[PDB]
C-alpha cells in the first residue's frame, strides 16, 4: 500500500499492516528520534536523529534500552513477560506509530505511552504494549518511545554538563517534541495528545505536568498505578552523588569531568553489573538510579510543585489495581514466595514491615503495625498476608496517587479515578497475589481481543469497554459514554471512584482514606518530630 | 549436573556444570534481584550473597 509509506521531516519510512479482529492497521515501529547516545554521548541530554536519505525500514521494532534483565524466576511467565524482548543496545532511541487503516482525513487525537519498570527496565515493544487493537477499535493514534533507564538514563553528578541527570526523561520529551512536528503525517492531531503511563511510567507522566518546558506537549494526563511523588520516583541531589559516586568506585573510577569521562569508557554490561549494588538500605519497591531533584527538570520537590501548582484546564484520569503491593513481597520479605500461598508468622510480619517501610524509627514501625493489624486476629496467617501487601502498597502506590488527586482536584483540574478489581483469567502468578502490579495494563491495550491467547468472551467485552472508557477521555477529557451508570469526577471532599470490573461501573467513596491519613498526615509529623 | 546459566543482562539457560557445583549471585539484602547463575563456587561479598549446591537438577533456581 502507498499507506505504508509515510514522509517525516528526517525523510522517508516503510511501515507494515497488522491483522486484527476488527480489521487491519499500519504500523510504524522503529523510527529513530535521537542521534544514537553512544561512546561520548553516553549520559548526555539525546539530541535530535539528523534528517537521512533513503527509506528507513519501519516493519519491526528496535533494540532495547540497556537494562539489567529481572531473572528470579527462570521460565516464569510472570516476570519474563517484563524482560526484554530484543537484543540489548545503547543504540537505542526509536518510537512507534499505530494509526487506523485507512489513513484518517480529519486529525484523529494521540495517545502516547511510556512505560513503567522502576525506572532500571522496560521496552516499547514488549507484547503487552501492543498499539494495534486500540487503534483499531477506537481509531486514534498511539505512538510509544524507548527511554534510556538505569544508570545510562538517570545517574546524575548534579551540577556537571557531564551527568546532569534525568536525561531519559529528556529522551521522553524529545519524543514528545517529534511527535508535535511529525505527528500529522499520520493523521494525528498535535493539539490533542494525552499521555499515559503505568508505575514509573506514570511517575514520568506526572513530571512532565511539573515541568513547564513539557506543558506546550500535550494536554490531557493519565496516570496509572503511579505518581511522581512516590517515595521510590524521586530521589535528592546528595543521594544521587553518594549512589553515582559509589558506582564509579566499584568499577573502578578516580573531579567530576574525570569520574563519567572515566565512566564513558567502561562496557554497558560492567554498570549494569554493579547497579544493585548502591541502593542504601532493604527495602522492597526501590530502584537505584531515578529522577533526581536538581533544580533544572524540576525545580523543587514533586509535592512542593504539586501544593504550589496551577492545574485550571487539565483533565487528569488517576487509578490504581486492587493488589498494589503482592508482586514485591517476593523479593525479600520474610515468608514471600510465589512457590506456596505464604501463610506467614506474626514474627514474620512485624520483619516484613521493616522491609517495606525503608529508612524509619523504630517507633514509626510501631505505628505502622498498630494501624495494619486486626486485633481481634492479631496473629491470623492469611490475614497478616493480605496486611503487608497493603503496607507495602500504600505506602509507595495509592497514598501518593490519593494525595495527587486531592491536589490536583483542588486546585483546577478535573479529575477522574479508578480502581480495577479484575483479575485475569490468565493470569500466571498465584492466586494470594490477587489483581497485581500491572495487570490492568493488558486489558487497556485489548490483549484480550487477540485470537492466539486464551482470554473469555466477558473479558473480550470488558476490554472493549475499557478502551473506550481511555478513548473517550483521549477525545473529550471524559471517559462517560455519553450517555446513560455514570463516573463521577474525583474531589477532595466526596472522593468519589469507580471499581472497574466484569460487573457495571459501581460508585464508591474514598482511596484507601483511613490509610492514607496516616501515610500522609500524621507520619510526617512523627518523623518531624523524632 | 544441569544447572541454570546467565549473567545481569541475559535470559535464563540450562547448563551442563557437570561434576561441579552450581551458584545463585543475588543481592544479600532487599530486594534480593538474582545478579547471576552458572557452575563453581565463587566468593560472595557483604552486597553480594552467593549459594552453592551440588544437585539434583536446577538447584540453583
Ligand atoms: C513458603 O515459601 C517460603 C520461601 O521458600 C521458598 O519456597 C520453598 C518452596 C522452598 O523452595 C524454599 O527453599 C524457598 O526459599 C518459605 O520460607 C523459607 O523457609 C525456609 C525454612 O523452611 C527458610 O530457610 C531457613 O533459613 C534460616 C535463616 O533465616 C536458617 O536458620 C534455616 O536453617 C533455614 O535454612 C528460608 O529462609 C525461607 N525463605 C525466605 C528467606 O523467604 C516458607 O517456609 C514456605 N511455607 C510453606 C512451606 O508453606
Ligand atoms: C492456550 O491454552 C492451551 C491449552 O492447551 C495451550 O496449549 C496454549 O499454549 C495456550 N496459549 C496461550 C498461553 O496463550
Amino acid at each position: 500500500d502507498a499507506e505504508l509509506l509515510v514522509t517525516v521531516r528526517g525523510g522517508r519510512l516503510r511501515g507494515i499492516r497488522l491483522k486484527t479482529p476488527g480489521g487491519p492497521v499500519s504500523a510504524f515501529l522503529g523510527i529513530p528520534f535521537a542521534e544514537p547516545p553512544m561512546g561520548p554521548r553516553r549520559f548526555l541530554p539525546p539530541e535530535p536523529k539528523q534528517p537521512w536519505s533513503g527509506v528507513v525500514d519501519a516493519t519491526t521494532f528496535q533494540s532495547v534500552c540497556y537494562q539489567y534483565v529481572d531473572t528470579l524466576y527462570p521460565g516464569f511467565e510472570g516476570t519474563e513477560m517484563w524482560n526484554p524482548n530484543r537484543e540489548l543496545s545503547e543504540d537505542c532511541l526509536y518510537l512507534n506509530v499505530w494509526t487506523p487503516y485507512p489513513r484518517p482525513t480529519s486529525p484523529t487525537p494521540v495517545l502516547v505511552w511510556i512505560y513503567g519498570g522502576g525506572f532500571y527496565s522496560g521496552a516499547s515493544s514488549l507484547d503487552v504494549y501492543d498499539g494495534r487493537f486500540l487503534v483499531q477499535a477506537e481509531r486514534t493514534v498511539l505512538v510509544s518511545m524507548n527511554y534510556r533507564v538505569g544508570a545510562f538514563g538517570f545517574l546524575a553528578l548534579p551540577g556537571s554538563r557531564e551527568a546532569p541527570g534525568n536525561v531519559g526523561l529528556l529522551d521522553q520529551r524529545l519524543a514528545l517534541q517529534w511527535v508535535q512536528e511529525n505527528v500529522a503525517a499520520f493523521g494525528g492531531d498535535p493539539t490533542s495528545v494525552t499521555l499515559f503511563g503505568e508505575s514509573a511510567g506514570a511517575a514520568s507522566v506526572g513530571m512532565h505536568l511539573l515541568s513547564p518546558p513539557s506543558r506546550g506537549l500535550f494536554h490531557r494526563a493519565v496516570l496509572q498505578s503511579g505518581a511522581p511523588n512516590g517515595p521510590w520516583a524521586t530521589v535528592g541531589m546528595g543521594e544521587a552523588r553518594r549512589r553515582a559516586t559509589q558506582l564509579a568506585h566499584l568499577v573502578g573510577c578516580p573531579n567530576d569531568t574525570e569520574l563519567v569521562a572515566c565512566l564513558r569508557t567502561r562496557p554497558a554490561q560492567v554498570l549494569v553489573n554493579h547497579e544493585w549494588h548502591v541502593l542504601p538500605q532493604e527495602s522492597v519497591f526501590r530502584f537505584s538510579f531515578v529522577p533526581v531533584v536538581d533544580g533544572d527538570f524540576l525545580s523543587d520537590t514533586p509535592e512542593a510543585l504539586i501544593n504550589a501548582g496551577d492545574f485550571h484546564g487539565l483533565q487528569v484520569l488517576v487509578g490504581v489495581v486492587k493488589d498494589e503491593g503482592s508482586y514485591f513481597l517476593v523479593y525479600g520479605a520474610p515468608g514471600f514466595s510465589k512457590d506456596n500461598e505464604s501463610l506467614i508468622s506474626r514474627a514474620e510480619f512485624l520483619a516484613g514491615v521493616r522491609v517495606g517501610v525503608p529508612q524509619v524509627s523504630d517507633l514509626a514501625a510501631e505505628a505502622v503495625v498498630l494501624h495494619y493489624t486486626d486485633w481481634l486476629h492479631p496473629e491470623d496467617p492469611a490475614r497478616l498476608r493480605e496486611a503487608l501487601s497493603d503496607v507495602v502498597g500504600d505506602h509507595n502506590v495509592v497514598c501518593p496517587v490519593a494525595q495527587l488527586a486531592g491536589r490536583l482536584a483542588a486546585q483546577g483540574a478535573r479529575v477522574y479515578a479508578y480502581v480495577f478489581e479484575h483479575r485475569a483469567s490468565t493470569l500466571s502468578w498465584p492466586l494470594w497475589m490477587g489483581v497485581p502490579h500491572g495487570y490492568e495494563i493488558e486489558f487497556i491495550f485489548g490483549i484480550p481481543l487477540d485470537p492466539s491467547r486464551n482470554y473469555t468472551a466477558e473479558e473480550k467485552i470488558f476490554a472493549q469497554r475499557l478502551m473506550r472508557y481511555w478513548a473517550n477521555f483521549a477525545r473529550t477529557g471524559d471517559p462517560n459514554e455519553p450517555r446513560d451508570p455514570q463516573w463521577p469526577p474525583y474531589t477532595a471532599g466526596a472522593q468519589q471512584y469507580v471499581s472497574l470490573d466484569l460487573r457495571p461501573l459501581e460508585v464508591r467513596r474514598g482511596l484507601r482514606a483511613q490509610a492514607c491519613a496516616f501515610w500522609n498526615r500524621f507520619l510526617p509529623k512523627l518523623l518531624s518530630a523524632t | 549436573t544441569m544447572c541454570y546459566s546467565h549473567t545481569t543482562t541475559s535470559r535464563a539457560i540450562l547448563t551442563n556444570c557437570g561434576e561441579n557445583s552450581c551458584y545463585r549471585k543475588s543481592r544479600r539484602h532487599p530486594p534480593k534481584m538474582v545478579l547471576g547463575r552458572g557452575c563453581g563456587c565463587p566468593p560472595g561479598d557483604d552486597n553480594l550473597e552467593v549459594k552453592c549446591c551440588t544437585s539434583p537438577d536446577k538447584c540453583n533456581y
